[PDB]
């Protein structure tokens, strides 16, 4: 009943964009054929779906979301745990040091040494990784969203991937151990803290002690 | 153009026109007569 | 005041970045805040090069040449004042800046045109953050760089004259 | 590797017409502007940004600058397949790599 | 000649439409003869006492006609109390809600075009009855079984008899939008939850004497292709609407079982933006 | 208070989230808080003495 | 700034189909246009004049608090500046309408950052407008001058008292507003969530606000009308304590007919605010009348302010005509949302602010300047203005009777009106 | 101070009886009962009023005749010495600036921006304050 339940779904919000037959209004949507249940995941769950563009929230809760996934697939899946549940603590790895030597050299150009933002041309850029779970930073790379290179899972492999997310997760949660993070740039901030903290404190004590005329 | 503070005098205000009270004083007599005929 | 905000700002965090590698990047850049006029100039200066026989000349030798002129041009001013002024007596009591509209126009100005090349070498981190565009920071301080700093000018002479008045 | 619906809209720089396998193009990583990583690449607008100052390539027209402080195309490498279906070089570049000087680029 | 004192206003195809026309002609007649005096003095006043002639001392000082005020004051009051009441009563002649309808249509409004539900029919005559709600719905939005849905390349068509009680029922399904059929001289609000927002999202018309094509607008601001969600109104005749029913229940898109009854397939009074 | 504290505050890097620490990451600004307000209140003392007497 | 957004409408609007805006570049035109020209120009303007002449017309040596009046000014046109500077945003401005509707606006539809800044400068222009308000009470109420009592002051006075009262009932109310919808907008706050009474929640405040100020940008116009006419019929001002208690009625009714706004909703109590609407129609006739006997039987000359005059006359007159009209919901359940209701708006705000703010220039340039404006050019400019008007929105009215809705990008060949 | 209290208080008249009326017409007659923020909106309106018009009241109950409410008044009753009025100052505008950094740092929600808004706010309106209480420098 999920292919059904998934059609039907589908049927009503989504063959307005895309199609009947799901192969792509030439004005509207894209094809969608040979995406898989990943790729209906992350778009869904991120809520960039059904659209007229940055996160939201998700209109399909966890169990109309799976049967479209099926039904998708059914015309790259979902990582699962043995209980049917999806996986969550599972995706992390154990090798930090490579995670963070590939993510150095595939994504920090995009969004930066430790996750923020990225600026991109004309418009787009790219987000911030904060938000994002273990699953939908799986499916991000395995789909490749627009503007993003789609990762396929024969150049970077499975356990590759997990010692990223391991990487990213650590990045994102980790206290700063030299005080206030001043935002995760790098010397702008620190220059606009000084100039408006130290300089400002200087200056004040030297009106303080000397005299004026 | 007025000067800083506005004024260098005032009239007498015994009514909503004292200004032409003030530059027509021939006609106060005129102004209080006729007022009600309608 | 130091060893508060040593202790309790963070800056620099190179554990976060790793060691350098010719391969990987990041969208980070900008070098402290004293070095980023030069960066600024770099990033909006346009593209003119030159080619003759078997030679080329590129772009960031305008970089240099601007760098190595204001270098110059900075130990030169007093001798250059005092040539076009005329005035070369003693001095011991200082000058209030309001009565002196020229050079406190001539040091907005250069303020002004330091502060535009200064916010030129933030400009991903200003786009991200206030949402505005990459070419459109671009083209914003090239354009700001050169109509700016009069503007300055003029403001700053009215205004010490209004000072004095 | 560029999707095949395209694959009309490349414009082939003079002497570098073979220098593709099909759908494989392989550029140099190098900016000519000053030697920083061009690694921004942008996969449906097609377009290669340089994250140091902010210089814009078309992926889609010899990596010719469209945006920025570069003056420069990149370097493209010639690229086919061996006897054994791995992928490898056909040659060298046919031009210097990375930023100019004087005696050439 | 009334077409031109309408200022613009079309003929109705609907008995409240009609009664609706008759008070706008009568206010705008009213409105005119108040226009035309005050005009008229104003033109007196400027061309008459403008008469600041070769000789002057000064005019007259006078400035209080305290029963001419009260007179003037209480005119208006009774000129507005007779549209108060003539208002009063069109306006409750235009929301009956006669407890038995005869067609019951589920107007669905989402972002940018529309949907029509056909939810139940039965005519006074026993000539037709069916009944077509479903539990597809599995939450304040109505499914039913027979629904023309448009797309940006097809207007959606609405097809209806001539001359029974007819009954919308109008839901959005993200923002607000309009049901203005301009033939109707009535419109209203499409509310995301009419329900939780105290609104009646119920109406009916008595009965539609005039047969053809008429075109609805969207009269809200709803985004970007607000100007883009028109739809088309056939009224035809109850033994064609019954066919068409008929011909539809077996499987038939809404331009076939248009084409099975002699009519145009696609709308007439509108076409799809090509620039969409 | 510096001194105690440089001499008996837990140092060592353990920055994880098995056991959350949340008191690795105090060190450094408790160095620096009680160094810069020790070393400021005496400067205030003397300023004020300076102004006062 | 307005006016040329209003021509680039008109130049797409002719001519059917796309020619060279978008859908979206429209949409933030007319929002844009609506939203200067309605708190950028006009309720400043208001405060502009009420700075010019209330000192010198109570007798006063200055205001009441002379720092909170500049404050005001600055904070003006920062906010103006920081909400007209959402068109460097790649996303553009504020591309909902100049109302802003209930669901339109969260974060799910209208994403972009343009509504953020318009929210904020919205709010920062009210706060310079509620202490330009203060400032004004208390000058009229304090400084005044040691012979002229309440009953001897002018209606340009009378007028501003009132218009601060009601500015002050009515802004606080958009600014709350305002910080809810920027609550939820920002941390998913469900407080206009239509699962709740949310959607008409905010017609309800937005138009309890809404509609006093559009009586806060006429009072003091009325106002300046009543003081040009005494001096050009060379008469007194026909029946003062009429107009004094007319001001006084329309201020009053002006906060209890909101929802007439809200007809088309199927959610409002139709009689009582009718009848409001009906009732408030009546002391502007009082007015009109009062305003035809001060000119009647004096000696009348024509220079540039009253020209401007006797244009707001006419202008208005026919914009009320219509808007009486328009208070009837059976025939606003036709004619709401069209060009019937433009036409109309655009006849009452042209013909009271545009027509008595060119008039009071021209009548108070002297007093603040030392020099004249020329006549000839005056006379030109009126003449240019007065046919302008009646040629672009006279029509309008027919065009909305015929159905076309408002706020329409663009409309078929085959449909009417071209 | 008569006629200020009398205008006030004719307004709150008007207001609380458009009030109870509104709140009553809409308990019966209407779809879901009380209207519930128009009701508020009149309510806090007639406070509003009524406030105001208090105040007057009971300032004008406990003086006497001030020279602008008494007709036939002499120009020469009113001499003496007004209040203190404010020459130029130069503190506004940074008051201004100061909400308008906070305001554009809550529209693009950045918390740094906002508590440097707040701290400039501080800053600025103690400057307005302090103005004219300063002393001279202590030395
Ligand atoms: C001087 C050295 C400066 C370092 C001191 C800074 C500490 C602050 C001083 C203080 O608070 O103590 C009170 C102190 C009391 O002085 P005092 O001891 O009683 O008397 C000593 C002298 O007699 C007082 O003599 P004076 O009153 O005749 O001269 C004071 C002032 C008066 O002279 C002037 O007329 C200044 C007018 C210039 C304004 C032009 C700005 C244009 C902006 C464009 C937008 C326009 C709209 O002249 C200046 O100092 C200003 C010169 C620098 C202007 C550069 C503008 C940068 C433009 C960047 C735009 C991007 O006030 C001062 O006199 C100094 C105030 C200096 C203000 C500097 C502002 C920084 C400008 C950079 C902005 C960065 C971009 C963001
Ligand atoms: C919400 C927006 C809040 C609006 C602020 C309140 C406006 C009330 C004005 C009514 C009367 C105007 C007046 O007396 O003019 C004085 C003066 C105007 O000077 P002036 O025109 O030359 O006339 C001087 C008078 O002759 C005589 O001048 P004076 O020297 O005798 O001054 C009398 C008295 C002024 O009498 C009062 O009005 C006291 C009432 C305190 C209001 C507290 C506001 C609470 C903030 C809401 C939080 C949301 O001044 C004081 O003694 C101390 C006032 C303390 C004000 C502190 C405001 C806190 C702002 C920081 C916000 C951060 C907290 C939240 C995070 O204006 C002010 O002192 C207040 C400035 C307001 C800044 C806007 C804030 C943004
Ligand atoms: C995001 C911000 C980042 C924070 C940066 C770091 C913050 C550290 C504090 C800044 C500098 C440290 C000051 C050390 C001196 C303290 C000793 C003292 O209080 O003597 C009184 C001293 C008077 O000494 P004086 O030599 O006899 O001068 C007498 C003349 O009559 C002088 O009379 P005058 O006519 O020349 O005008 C007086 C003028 C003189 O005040 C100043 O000049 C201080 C500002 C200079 C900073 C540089 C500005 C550059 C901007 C361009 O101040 C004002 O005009 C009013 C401004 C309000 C100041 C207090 C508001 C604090 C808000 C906190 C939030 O005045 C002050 O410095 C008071 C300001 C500091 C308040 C005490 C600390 C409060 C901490 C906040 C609690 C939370
Ligand atoms: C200054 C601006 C201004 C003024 C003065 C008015 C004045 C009036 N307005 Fe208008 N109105 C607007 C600005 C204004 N309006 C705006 C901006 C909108 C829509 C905004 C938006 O949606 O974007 C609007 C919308 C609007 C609507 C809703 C239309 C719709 O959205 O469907 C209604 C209906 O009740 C209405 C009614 C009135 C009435 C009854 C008056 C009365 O004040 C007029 C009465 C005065 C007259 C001049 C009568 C003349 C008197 C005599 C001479 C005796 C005549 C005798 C009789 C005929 C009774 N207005
Ligand atoms: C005081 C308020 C005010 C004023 C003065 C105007 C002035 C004008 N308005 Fe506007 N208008 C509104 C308030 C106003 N309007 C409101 C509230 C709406 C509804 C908003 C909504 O839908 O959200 C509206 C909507 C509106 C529409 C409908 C848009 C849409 O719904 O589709 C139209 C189109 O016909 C229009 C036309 C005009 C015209 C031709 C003028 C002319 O009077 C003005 C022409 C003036 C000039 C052309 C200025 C001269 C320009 C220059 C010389 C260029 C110089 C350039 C620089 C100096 C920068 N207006
Ligand atoms: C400036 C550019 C053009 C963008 C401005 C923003 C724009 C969208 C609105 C401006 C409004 C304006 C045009 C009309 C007038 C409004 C009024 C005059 C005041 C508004 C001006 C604004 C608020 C001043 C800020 C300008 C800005 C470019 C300065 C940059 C400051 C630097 C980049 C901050 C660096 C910095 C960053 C980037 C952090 O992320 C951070 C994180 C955590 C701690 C610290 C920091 C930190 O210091
Ligand atoms: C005489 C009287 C009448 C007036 C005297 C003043 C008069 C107007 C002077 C004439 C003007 C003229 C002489 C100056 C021309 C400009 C200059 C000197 C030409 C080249 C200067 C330049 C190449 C040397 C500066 C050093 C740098 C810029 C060389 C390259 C360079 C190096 C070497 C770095 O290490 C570096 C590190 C980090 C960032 C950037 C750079 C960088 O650009
Ligand atoms: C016409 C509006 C529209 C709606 C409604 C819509 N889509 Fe999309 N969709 C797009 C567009 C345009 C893209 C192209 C990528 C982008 O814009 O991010 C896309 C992209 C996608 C992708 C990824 C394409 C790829 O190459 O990986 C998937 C999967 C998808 N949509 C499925 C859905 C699902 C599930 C829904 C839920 C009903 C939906 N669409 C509704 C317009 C729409
Ligand atoms: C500049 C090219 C680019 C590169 C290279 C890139 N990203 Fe992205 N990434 C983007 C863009 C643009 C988006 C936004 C996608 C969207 O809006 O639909 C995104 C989205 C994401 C998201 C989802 C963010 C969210 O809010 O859910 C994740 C997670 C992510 N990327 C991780 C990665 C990882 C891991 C890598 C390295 C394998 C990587 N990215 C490399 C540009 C890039
Ligand atoms: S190094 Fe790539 S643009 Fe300068
Ligand atoms: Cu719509
Ligand atoms: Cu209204
Ligand atoms: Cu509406």
């Amino acid at each position: 009943a999920l292919l059904r339940t998934g059609k039907q779904l589908f049927d009503t919000s989504c063959v307005s964009c895309h199609g009947a037959n799901l192969q792509g209004v030439p004005d509207h949507g894209p094809s969608l054929i040979g995406v898989g249940e990943a790729a209906v995941y992350f778009q869904v769950s991120t809520g960039r779906m059904p659209a007229m563009a940055p996160r939201k929230d998700p209109i399909f809760d966890e169990a109309q979301i799976d049967a479209i996934g099926a039904y998708v697939q059914a015309n790259p899946t979902v990582v699962r745990n043995p209980d049917g549940s999806i996986a969550t603590q599972s995706l992390r790895g154990n090798d930090l040091g490579r995670g963070g030597d590939l993510f150095r050299l595939n994504c920090a150009s995009c969004h930066n040494f430790t996750g923020k933002g990225g600026a991109l041309s004309s418009g787009k850029y790219a987000p911030d990784l904060a938000p994002a779970n273990e699953q939908q930073i799986l499916t991000a790379m395995l789909t490749g969203p627009q503007n993003m290179p789609k990762f396929s899972n024969r150049q970077l492999s499975f356990e590759a991937k997990k010692d990223i997310i391991a990487y990213v997760k650590v990045a994102t949660e980790a206290r700063q151990p030299g005080g206030y993070l001043l935002g995760g740039f790098g010397p702008a901030p620190e220059g606009m803290a000084m100039w408006i903290i130290g300089m400002v404190a200087a200056i004040g004590l030297a009106l303080w002690i000397g005299a004026r005329s | 153009p007025p000067p800083r503070h506005n004024f260098t005098e005032l009239p007498r205000i015994r009514s909503e026109r004292p200004a032409f009270e003030l530059h027509y004083p021939h006609m106060v007599e005129r102004m209080r007569a006729e007022a009600h005929v309608g | 005041v130091l060893g508060l905000m040593g202790g309790l700002l963070q800056i620099n965090p190179i554990w976060n970045l790793g060691p350098y590698k010719p391969s990987q990047v990041s969208a980070g850049s900008q070098p402290d805040f004293y070095m980023m006029w030069t960066e600024g100039l770099a990033r909006i200066w346009p593209p003119w090069e030159f080619y003759f026989w078997h030679h080329t000349i590129p772009a960031p030798v305008w970089v240099a040449v601007i760098m190595g002129l204001v270098f110059v041009l900075l130990p030169a001013y007093p001798f250059l004042e005092k040539r076009f002024t005329g005035d070369y007596a003693h001095h011991n009591l200082l000058q209030r800046p309001r009565d002196v509209p020229v050079r406190t126009a001539i040091g907005a100005m250069a303020i002004a045109f330091y502060m535009v090349l200064t916010l030129a070498a933030m400009n991903d981190i200003i786009a991200l953050k206030f949402h505005i565009s990459l070419n459109a920071t671009t083209w914003i301080g090239r354009i700001g760089m050169v109509i700016l700093p009069p503007f300055v000018y003029f403001i700053t002479y009215r205004w010490c004259i209004g000072l004095q008045r | 590797r560029i999707k095949p619906s395209d694959l009309g809209r490349v414009v082939k720089r003079k002497g570098q017409e073979s220098f593709n396998f099909g759908e494989f193009f392989a550029f140099t990583k190098v900016c000519s502007h000053l030697g920083c990583p061009s690694s921004l690449y942008e996969q449906q607008s097609y377009r290669i940004l340089c994250p140091c100052h902010q210089s814009q390539f078309d992926a889609l027209h010899f990596a010719k600058p469209i945006f920025g402080p570069a003056a420069r195309a990149l370097a493209q490498l010639p690229i086919t397949i061996d006897t054994d279906g791995y992928l490898v070089a056909n040659g060298d570049f046919v031009e210097p790599v990375g930023p100019a000087f004087w005696e050439r680029t | 000649w009334s077409d031109a004192l309408a200022l613009g206003w079309p003929t109705g195809i609907t008995p409240e439409a009609k009664l609706n026309r008759e008070l706008w002609i009568g206010s705008v007649i009213a409105s005119f003869a108040v226009g035309a005096i005050v005009w008229g003095l104003i033109f007196w006043t400027s061309a008459f006492h403008r008469k600041k002639a070769t000789d002057t001392e000064l005019p007259r000082q006078f400035g209080y006609n305290m029963p001419l005020e009260l007179t003037l004051t209480v005119i208006p009051f009774l000129i507005i109390s007779v549209l108060f009441y003539f208002t009063v009563v069109v306006q409750e002649r235009m929301m009956h809600k006669d407890p038995n309808p005869e067609v019951v249509i589920d107007v669905t409004a989402f972002q940018w075009n529309w949907k029509f539900g056909y939810q139940k029919i039965a005519f006074a005559d026993g000539s037709f009855d069916y009944d077509g709600a479903d539990p597809e719905r599995k939450t304040y939005l109505n499914f039913d079984k027979i629904e023309t849905l448009g797309t940006s390349s097809e207007i959606p068509v609405l097809v209806l008899p001539a001359g029974k009680r007819i009954e919308f029922v109008l839901n959005s399904a993200d923002v607000i939008h309009g049901f203005w059929v301009p033939e109707f001289l009535f419109k209203r609000d499409v509310l995301p939850e009419p329900k939780a927002n105290n609104s009646d999202n119920v109406f009916q018309v008595s009965e539609i004497q005039q047969t053809g094509a008429f075109v609805g607008r969207c009269t809200e601001m709803c985004g970007t292709f607000h100007a883009m969600m028109n739809f088309e109104v056939r009224v035809v005749e109850p033994n064609d609407f019954k066919a068409y029913i008929d011909q539809r229940n077996a499987g038939k898109t809404n331009a076939e079982a248009l084409a099975a009854i002699n009519q145009p397939p696609l709308a007439i009074t509108t076409e799809p933006f090509e620039s969409r | 208070a510096l001194l105690l504290i440089f001499l008996f505050w837990p140092w060592e890097f353990k920055a994880a989230d098995g056991e959350s620490d949340f008191i690795y990451s105090l060190t450094t600004p408790l160095y620096g808080l009680t160094f810069g307000l020790s070393i400021l209140s005496i400067a205030i003392g003397a300023v004020l003495y300076q102004k006062r007497f | 700034v307005g006016g040329l957004m209003a021509l680039f409408m008109r130049t797409e609007l002719a001519m059917p189909g796309l020619q060279f805006l978008s859908n979206e570049q429209f949409n933030q035109l007319f929002t844009m246009h609506g939203t200067v020209m309605l708190l950028f120009y006009a309720t400043p303007i208001v405060f502009g004049f009420a700075n010019l002449v209330l000192p010198l017309q109570i007798g006063a040596p200055d205001v009441a608090f002379p720092r909170l009046n500049a404050l005001s000014f600055w904070l003006f046109l920062f906010g103006a500046l920081i909400a007209i500077a959402g068109f460097i945003t790649p996303g553009g401005a504020a591309d909902f309408g100049w109302t802003a509707y209930s669901p339109l606006t969260d974060a799910i539809h209208s994403p972009g950052a343009g509504g953020d800044l318009w929210i904020m400068g919205l709010a920062v222009g009210g706060l310079g407008t509620i202490l330009g308000g203060v400032n004004m009470i208390t000058t009229v109420v304090c400084m005044r001058a040691p012979g002229m009592t309440m009953f001897r002051m002018p209606i340009f006075t009378w007028n501003i008292l009132v218009t601060s009262i009601l500015v002050l009932i009515a802004f606080p109310i958009l600014t709350a507003a305002l910080f809810g919808l920027a609550a939820d907008r920002h941390l998913g706050a469900h407080i206009y969530d239509p699962a709740n009474g949310g959607v008409l929640l905010w017609q309800h405040l937005f138009w309890f606000f809404g509609h006093p100020e559009v009586y806060i940008i006429a009072l003091p116009f009325f106002g300046i009308v009543s003081e040009i006419f005494p001096v050009f019929s060379r008469k007194p001002i026909f029946g003062y304590t009429t107009l004094i208690y007319a001001t006084l009625a329309i201020a009053a009714l002006s906060v209890a007919v909101w929802a007439h706004h809200m007809y088309a909703t199927g959610a409002v109590l139709l009689p009582f605010f009718s009848f409001m609407t009906f009732l408030i129609a009546v002391p502007t006739g009082i007015k009109f009348f009062n305003w035809i006997g001060t000119m009647w039987k004096g000696q009348l000359t024509f220079e540039t302010p009253m020209l401007f005059s006797v244009g707001f006359l006419i202008t208005f007159l026919l914009g009320g005509l219509s808007g009486v009209l328009l208070a009837s919901p059976p025939l606003d359940f036709h004619v709401t949302d069209s060009y019937f209701v433009i036409a109309h708006f655009h006849y009452v705000l042209f013909g009271t602010i545009v027509f008595a703010t060119y008039a009071g220039i021209y009548f108070w340039f002297p007093k603040m300047t030392g020099r004249l404006l020329d006549e000839r050019l005056g006379k030109l400019h009126f003449w240019l203005t007065f046919i302008g008007f009646h040629t672009t929105f006279l029509v309008q009215h027919w065009l909305g009777d015929e159905g076309m809705p408002r706020r329409y990008a663009d409309y078929l060949p085959t449909d009417g009106f071209t | 101070m008569h006629i200020e209290a009398r205008l006030f208080e004719i307004l709150t008249a008007f207001f609380a009886l458009a009030a109870v009326v509104y709140a009553v017409l809409t308990a019966m007659f209407a779809t879901g009962g009380v209207e519930w923020a128009g009701t508020t909106a009149l309510v806090l309106t007639t406070g509003l009023t009524l406030i105001t018009g208090t105040f007057f009241r009971f300032v004008a109950r406990r003086l006497d005749t001030r020279p602008e409410d008494y007709e036939d008044a002499e120009i020469s009753d009113g001499a003496g010495e007004l209040g203190f009025f404010a020459p130029h100052s130069w503190w506004p505008i940074l008051i201004s600036l100061s909400f308008s950094t906070a305001a554009v740092g809550a529209a693009l929600w950045l918390p740094w921006l906002i508590a440097a808004g707040v701290a400039f706010v501080i800053t600025s309106v103690c400057g307005l304050v302090f103005e004219y209480y300063w002393g001279p420098e202590k030395h």
